[PDB]
């Protein structure tokens, strides 16, 4: 397996698992799972209750240090009763590490903002407001910011469509762009590329 | 020596850097002794301050004492040890020892679906 | 803001404006929901109406509690001296 | 009461003005007005055909934008390129990066005042769209750079063109430093102007010459290296006063060292083969597909299933020339993504530009903006 | 390349620099428009034995990620990674 | 069935803050109509308002009024402060769209749509 | 392995003292900025005249679409639908039957040029070169519509410029 496939980098491996143990026994108040992909990159599974007090530590803790906030994302996933998942990508230049911090919330719960721990959020979770709909409590401008001003729904939930509720178009009645219920002149072809053969079955779910 | 900058834009050279980490490390060591023993965090804590001011009591020197802290500039240690004393205060407050707040559902954390 | 007939005669001619109110069936006791037929949000803009006519911020908590003219003149007479 | 401007879109910004005079007290920036809901397209798309969005993103990077959203997806494959498209890779990726870096530093003189280096450094960007229309057969947004490798090898003498280029590159470099570094009008328009603290960089999610410009000593081609930037030998400028004449500096030196990388990539280009030699993820050649079964197949389920990616989440960082570029990649198992967040340097830049604004002028708003690159294309996605 | 000597001259020394040796006009010594052929090589799969593709298979060498802990002694305290090393200045141009 | 609140506890602190925010639109709409220059009366956008307020008045879930305040508040913000332009504020007013059938029988003439 | 732009420290002897005042007050690197301006008006410029001379191109370049035929007239696509199912715009909409004569072949090949994105994923999917992304960029229409391309007006681009088509992919087929 030398020329075409990716090495194994068991070095990280083996250490990014003893400082998920590390995170584990020190924050078992929200910590829920500790997982480390065969690519060498950690995950902290925690309780929506404990962002603050997570973020905060790997923030300060003079093993962790992760003082800077890669990325904040949200996941939609249908299937759970929690369907949104908030992603922490969060960047220690002392030890030259990444540690992603995944919560979970619904439509309803609100989670609490990380602006005080990383003021980066400041826009990054104002965009998971806008894009999915996740309110974020004590947050100190929350609005939209990447849709337009009158845009009712939020985009990235998957079940909203690929293209809108509504349309804009220049009316000369009006002298005014106005919005419209969508009509394409060609409609977007869903394609179903789904292979009916199984891949992978390192990951074969058992079945019931 | 007298370094005339820290090369960090916005952190000033702390005159004297050994009493500065020696009064900030034994006032970590004396707000996380209010912790329970239990805690993973307070033993944890203990061990790397202990380790960091065994190193800062040993070395007289300030540069040799950057090149065996291991934490870069000494005004960055002395930072994270300010960011490791607030820590320890909201630690005592947030009080994380504590068993999981709440069981997850059960295909929370399962990827694939 | 001195005699208790002009500030009744002035609540009476503020809900006469107002529209959706009937005139004949407006009374001094009579109540907005379940009299008038008034929808909670008519109160609102009653409310509202009110604090145009007499130029004082009425809170939340003793708004919803007026639920007849009587009770606005009486709020406004113990907002006031009279 | 105090002045309240509307600097509107007549990229595109709206920027809500709090102005006390002459000085600004609150910087609001108004943006969305290039969202396009690209990371919504990709998930319908596969992997092959979620390419090209990235080429759109930082629509100066392009090249950039291609290399970390591969590096990406054969990370999730667990594949490797081959070590000719590597180099091919971090080759034009620094070729990019001199793209980006002449983008920078000539619009942001060009919006200052300084419009002639702008015309100066345009032939030489117009020479590199044409090593790029040369590659791949367009001049920007090339989707060249493939998981896997790169789509096809480099037509016979790019490289001594490459070479003639970078041999002169150096004093068209210098002559823009004559024109700016050492003006005083420059100087008075960039020293005392956004000055970052590098606590606040770190904080902010501030990525390359906003860290490197205040101090702080990071760089991924160094720290966390990527393709065959650990055998390449060259340095990381370094800022002191966090301000826009060291962020200036910083990348008018990273031009210094882009091009003592691309000497080094023209020496040491190995031979082989660009593409990875499993014909399950790059398709194969064109002489084989119409020869072999099996060749035929993969190139059929290739170009319209695409390949598997393994169900699993990464966040696949570079260098791109504006800071940490990023994608947080989610598969699912299928040959389409089922999530790709997109971090951008100018999002979290654009997030600082109201704290770097403060007790500033007007006209220093436009420095501010300009000291940030900021390209709304990956800012608004 | 056209430009007379006089003109040359008030050029390089208004510039300051020697500017025919580096010209940003593009001339003969670039490459041909029109080149020979090439034969592009095989890769390292490209062999007739020992050559299964379930021994160079990267797709599925692929694990789902290992848990380490889960809710279904005197052990040192760890790092994610032992910590940066400190950059070395350059020896080519410190600016020092 | 334990939920945690996002500012109401019950349904009486959220008709609290639908009040208010009902409040703040009436007041607005004088001001929205005048700097926006807008072709409608007032009644007849203080009537948008409460048809957009009693559009979603069936709701009986704390948490539901609660994000619904919390739009209807980015929507007043995006109205006061001058973000939205003239065809932002008029989207609410379906003026260029055709009257949609409403009975069976015109629908059946249109087309397929129930 | 790295540089400290900026941390240079200027000398405080009389001299360069004397130096940096010259500077200020005789205007000396404005001169050299002035100086370098000059340098530039005695160059010869870099501009082509268009439209009687243009811009270098290579055999690669990705134009105008146009769909080939064999030699000997049969044109090469056979409606497989690879194009439009690896189109990352969905701008190639196909449709296709058997003809008169049994052969596998399209009665739709539209491409709207409008949703295309020119990045050429259509001719190197085309297992028998059909489809291909031309030398033509000259092709701007006074109306929408008239780029919308049907398959005649693809055969006839390809009628048009096969002449160089076939040329640049025997230059390029090696490379593929
Ligand atoms: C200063 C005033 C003008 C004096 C003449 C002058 O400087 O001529 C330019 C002449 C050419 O300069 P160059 O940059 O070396 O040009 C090289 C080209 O390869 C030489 O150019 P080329 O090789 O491409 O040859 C073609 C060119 C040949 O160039 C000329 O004929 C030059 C223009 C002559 C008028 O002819 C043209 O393009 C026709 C131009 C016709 C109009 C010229 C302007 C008329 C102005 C008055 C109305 O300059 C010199 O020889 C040096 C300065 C001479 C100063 C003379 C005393 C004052
Ligand atoms: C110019 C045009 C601009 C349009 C303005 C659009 C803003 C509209 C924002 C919408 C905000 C809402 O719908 S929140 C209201 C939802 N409330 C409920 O579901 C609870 C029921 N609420 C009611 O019945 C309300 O009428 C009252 C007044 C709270 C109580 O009345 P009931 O008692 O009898
Ligand atoms: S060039 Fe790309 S976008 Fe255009 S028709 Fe071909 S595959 Fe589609
Ligand atoms: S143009 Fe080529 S890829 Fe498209 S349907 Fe025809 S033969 Fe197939």
């Amino acid at each position: 397996t030398r020329p075409t496939v990716r090495p194994r980098n068991d070095v990280a491996h083996k250490q990014l698992s003893a400082f998920g143990e590390y995170v584990a026994e020190i924050l078992p108040k929200y910590v829920q799972q500790v997982q480390v992909s065969c690519f060498s990159e950690l995950e902290i599974c925690i309780h929506p209750d404990g962002v603050i007090p997570v973020l905060t530590f790997l923030r300060d803790h003079s093993n962790a240090q992760f003082k800077s906030l890669a990325d904040l994302t949200a996941v939609d996933i249908p299937t759970r009763q929690n369907r949104f998942e908030i992603v922490y990508n969060l960047l220690s230049l002392r030890f030259n590490s990444r540690i992603r911090v995944k919560t979970y919330t619904d439509e309803l719960t609100p989670v609490e903002s990380s602006v005080s721990v990383y003021k980066a959020a400041n826009w990054y979770e104002r965009e998971i407001w806008d894009m999915f709909g996740v309110f974020f409590a004590n947050h100190p401008d929350l609005r939209r910011i990447l849709t337009d001003y009158g845009f009712e729904g939020h985009p990235f939930r998957k079940d909203f469509p690929l293209s809108g509720y509504v349309e804009l178009r220049y009316d000369d009645e009006v002298k005014r762009v106005v919005a419209e219920p969508v009509e394409l002149a060609q409609e977007f072809r869903k394609f179903d590329l789904n292979s009916p053969w199984e891949a992978f079955p390192a990951y074969r779910q058992p079945p019931e | 020596l007298l370094k005339k900058t820290t090369g960090l834009v916005g952190l000033a050279v702390c005159e004297t850097p050994h009493e500065r980490l020696k009064i900030l490390y034994t006032k970590i060591l004396d707000v996380l002794g209010h912790i329970p023993k239990n805690a993973a965090y307070r033993k944890y804590t203990e061990q790397i301050t202990n380790e960091k001011l065994s190193i800062v009591k040993a070395e007289p020197d300030v540069k040799k004492l950057e090149e065996q802290l291991q934490g870069g500039q000494i005004e960055e240690v002395i930072l994270q040890a300010e960011n490791e004393l607030s820590l320890a205060r909201k630690m005592i407050q947030w009080k994380p020892w504590e068993p999981l707040v709440e069981e997850p559902p059960a295909s929370q954390w399962k990827w694939p679906i | 803001p001195l005699t208790l007939e002009g500030i009744k005669d002035r609540v009476l001619y503020v809900l006469k404006l107002y529209d959706k109110i009937d005139p004949e069936k407006l009374s001094v006791n009579s109540h907005f929901m379940k009299d008038l037929g008034l929808d909670s949000l008519d109160q609102v803009e009653i409310i509202m109406a009110m604090e145009d006519e007499f130029g004082f911020e009425i809170p939340d908590i003793d708004a919803e509690k007026l639920m007849c003219p009587q009770e606005i003149v009486d709020y406004i007479a113990d907002k006031k001296d009279v | 009461s105090n002045l309240t401007l509307n600097f509107g879109p007549q990229g595109v910004l709206r920027l809500v003005m709090e102005l006390s005079g002459e000085m600004v007290r609150k910087c609001d920036p108004h943006i969305g007005l290039l969202h396009r809901g690209t990371e919504k397209l990709i998930e319908y798309k596969t992997y092959l055909q979620a390419l090209p969005y990235f080429d759109r993103l930082d629509y100066v990077s392009m090249m950039c934008n291609e290399q970390a959203y591969s590096l990406a997806v054969e990370k999730l494959l667990n594949i490797q390129p081959p070590p000719r498209a590597q180099w091919i890779r971090v080759l034009f990726g620094e070729i990019t990066r001199l793209l980006n870096h002449i983008m920078a530093v000539t619009t942001h003189a060009l919006d200052i005042g300084a419009m002639t280096p702008f015309f100066w450094m345009f032939e030489e960007r117009e020479k590199m769209f044409e090593f790029y229309e040369r590659v791949s057969g367009a001049r920007m947004h090339a989707a060249y750079v493939r998981p896997g490798g790169v789509h096809q090898d480099l037509p016979l003498g790019l490289m001594d063109d490459i070479y003639e280029f970078s041999k002169n590159f150096s004093l068209r470099i210098d002559e823009l430093e004559e024109m700016l570094t050492n003006n005083r009008i420059w100087r008075n328009r960039t020293v005392d102007i956004g000055v970052v603290t590098a606590e606040d960089a770190l904080n902010y999610g501030f990525s390359g010459v906003m860290l490197r410009g205040s101090g702080i000593q990071w760089d991924l081609r160094k720290t966390q290296p990527y393709d065959v930037y650990d055998q390449v030998e060259f340095d990381v400028p370094i800022g002191s006063r966090g301000d826009c004449y060291d962020r200036y500096l910083c990348r008018v030196e990273e031009m210094r060292q882009s091009i003592r990388i691309i000497s080094q990539c023209l020496n040491k280009m190995p031979p082989g083969e660009i593409k990875v030699d499993d014909a399950k993820v790059s398709p194969p050649k064109r002489a084989e597909m119409k020869t072999s079964m099996e060749s035929l197949i993969h190139h059929f389920k290739l170009y319209t299933e695409g390949y598997q990616v393994p169900p699993g989440a990464t966040y696949t960082a570079i260098e791109a020339p504006k800071g940490e570029f990023g994608v947080y990649l989610v598969s699912d198992g299928s040959s389409r993504p089922y999530r790709c967040k997109i971090k951008a340097p100018g999002f979290a830049h654009l997030a600082g530009l109201d704290k770097m604004s403060k007790g500033h002028m007007l006209a220093d708003v436009v420095a501010i903006i300009g000291t940030q690159d900021i390209v709304f294309g990956e800012v608004d996605r | 390349a056209s430009a007379t000597r006089l003109i040359q001259g008030l050029r390089n020394w208004a510039s300051g620099r020697d500017l025919q040796a580096k010209l940003q006009l593009r001339y003969q010594e670039i490459s041909k428009r029109t080149q020979p052929p090439p034969k592009l090589p095989v890769g390292p799969s490209h062999r007739l034995s020992n050559n299964y593709y379930c021994a160079r298979d990267g797709r599925r060498e692929a694990m789902p990620p290992s848990i380490v802990m889960s809710s279904q002694s005197e052990k040192k305290a760890v790092s994610p990674a032992p910590p940066i090393k400190r950059w070395e200045l350059s020896q080519d141009e410190p600016y020092l | 069935t334990s939920v945690k609140p996002i500012f109401s506890r019950d349904m009486n602190e959220a008709k609290r803050r639908v009040r208010e925010l009902y409040r703040a639109w009436y007041r607005e709409v004088p001001n929205t109509v005048h700097l926006f220059q807008l072709d409608i009366s007032v009644k007849q956008g203080r009537d948008k308002v409460r048809e957009m307020f009693k559009k979603n008045a069936h709701v009986t879930d704390p948490r539901v009024v609660d994000l619904l305040v919390i739009k209807g508040k980015m929507e007043l913000e995006e109205t006061i402060n001058v973000w939205k332009q003239r065809t932002h504020v008029m989207r609410f007013f379906h003026e260029t769209e055709a009257p949609r059938p409403k009975d069976f029988l015109s629908k059946f003439y249109v087309g397929h749509d129930p | 392995t790295y540089k400290y732009v900026n941390l240079r420290e200027p000398s405080m002897d009389m001299k360069s003292v004397t130096d940096r005042a010259a500077q200020t007050l005789l205007w000396t690197e404005l001169i050299r900025g002035l100086g370098m301006t000059l340098s530039y008006l005695f160059r010869e410029p870099a501009t082509i005249n268009y439209p009687f001379e243009k811009g270098p191109l290579s055999p690669r370049f990705r134009g105008e679409h146009a769909l080939r035929r064999y030699p000997s007239g049969e044109e090469r696509c056979i409606a497989c639908k690879l194009c439009e199912a690896v189109c990352p715009a969905q701008a190639i909409t196909i449709e296709a039957e058997p003809r008169a004569d049994g052969s596998r072949r399209t009665t739709r090949y539209d491409i709207d040029m409008t949703k295309c994105i020119y990045c050429g994923f259509c001719q190197e999917a085309c297992p028998v070169d059909a489809i291909v992304e031309g030398p033509n960029f000259e092709f701007s229409t006074e109306t929408h519509e008239e780029l919308l391309y049907n398959k005649e007006k693809l055969l006839n681009n390809g009628d048009k410029w096969e002449a160089e088509i076939a040329a640049n992919i025997q230059a390029d087929y090696l490379y593929r």
